[PDB]
């Protein structure tokens, strides 16, 4: 349960498991001064 | 201008 | 949503839609946090200057969704309600305060490509990412300008701002249950959530493990897109310890 979820949370099928990105999340990871 | 969904719903 | 574009097919997976039955109209946005919970906005259900106190039997969440005004077949699932919770100590008399409710979904509902739960912050999730200048998403079927609606779901970015600028922007009294988020006029960006909007989620995504979080919770704001106003958000994680005993309790 919550601590962490439902375990398999936050992990888009379409997009983070086939590890394909959507076309504007990398300007949220580069605002938290590069998220790589 | 929302289109009818399946009765099943309303109840 | 306000200067925002069209989101992408499953971009927002635990996207809910709070739909009225009679009429059959769009209330509110909603996230869904497990197989049989909803996160939304109190005020999206009871907000007593508007005479808005809406039961159970009087909403369906539907779940799956990108387009506003279609029965997306075979892809969206509409779910009914069993209880909704809204905190006790929401103030609807001034600022919002602990503007957040639950609601357990009658059955559980079965993910797709369209449909995951999104993941609740966790103290260190929260200290990292709520840091002003870090950018956020909200997504919604509300209104795309102050004074039509989308036929696709929206998403904007946006930026948390500083505490200081954000009680500077009102009168109202932010408290430390809300944060805000937006452009400066001095910044050549727009974008905020709109009427229709609240209940949806703002979320980030960690760069640790890359897992989409839910910040926050489209409360209000002054007006839509306005220069030198925010939009405040209900910050989750300060009410989580309220969210997981209503979780493992009923
Ligand atoms: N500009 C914004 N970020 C915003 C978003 C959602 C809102 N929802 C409301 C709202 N306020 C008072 C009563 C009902 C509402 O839907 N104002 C809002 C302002
Ligand atoms: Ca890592
Ligand atoms: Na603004
Ligand atoms: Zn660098
Ligand atoms: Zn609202
Ligand atoms: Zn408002």
């Amino acid at each position: 349960t919550f601590g962490s979820g439902e375990a398999d949370c936050g992990l888009r099928p379409l997009f983070e498991k086939k590890s394909l990105e959507d076309k504007t999340e990398r300007e949220l990871l580069e605002s938290y001064i590069d998220g790589r | 201008d929302f289109e009818e969904i399946p009765e099943e719903y309303l109840q | 949503i306000v200067e925002g574009s069209d989101a992408e097919i499953g971009m927002s997976p635990w996207q809910v839609m709070l739909f009225r039955k009679s009429p059959q109209e769009l209330l509110c946005g909603a996230s869904l946090i497990s197989d049989r919970w909803v996160l939304t906005a109190a005020h999206c259900l009871l907000y007593p200057p508007w005479d808005k106190n809406f039961t159970e039997n009087d909403l369906l969440v539907r779940i799956g969704k990108h387009s506003r005004t279609r029965y997306e077949r075979n892809i969206e699932k509409i779910s009914m309600l069993e209880k909704i919770y809204i905190h006790p100590r929401y103030n609807w008399r001034e600022n919002l305060d602990r503007d957040i409710a639950l609601m357990k979904l009658k059955k559980p509902v079965a993910f797709s490509d369209y449909i995951h739960p999104v993941c609740l912050p966790d103290r260190e999730t929260a200290a990292s990412l709520l840091q002003a200048g870090y950018k956020g998403r909200v997504t919604g079927w509300g209104n795309l300008k102050e004074t039509g609606q989308p036929s696709v779901l929206q998403v904007v970015n946006l930026p948390i701002v500083e505490r200081p600028v954000c009680k500077d922007s009102t009168r109202i009294r932010i408290t430390d249950n809300m944060f805000c988020a937006g452009y400066k006029p001095d910044e050549g960006k727009r974008g905020d959530a709109c009427e229709g909007d609240s209940g949806g989620p703002f979320v980030m995504k960690s760069p640790f493990n890359n897992r989409w979080y839910q910040m926050g919770i489209v409360s209000w704001g002054e007006g839509c897109d306005r220069d030198g106003k925010y939009g405040f958000y209900t910050h989750v994680f300060r009410l989580k310890k309220w969210i997981q005993k209503v979780i493992d309790q009923f």
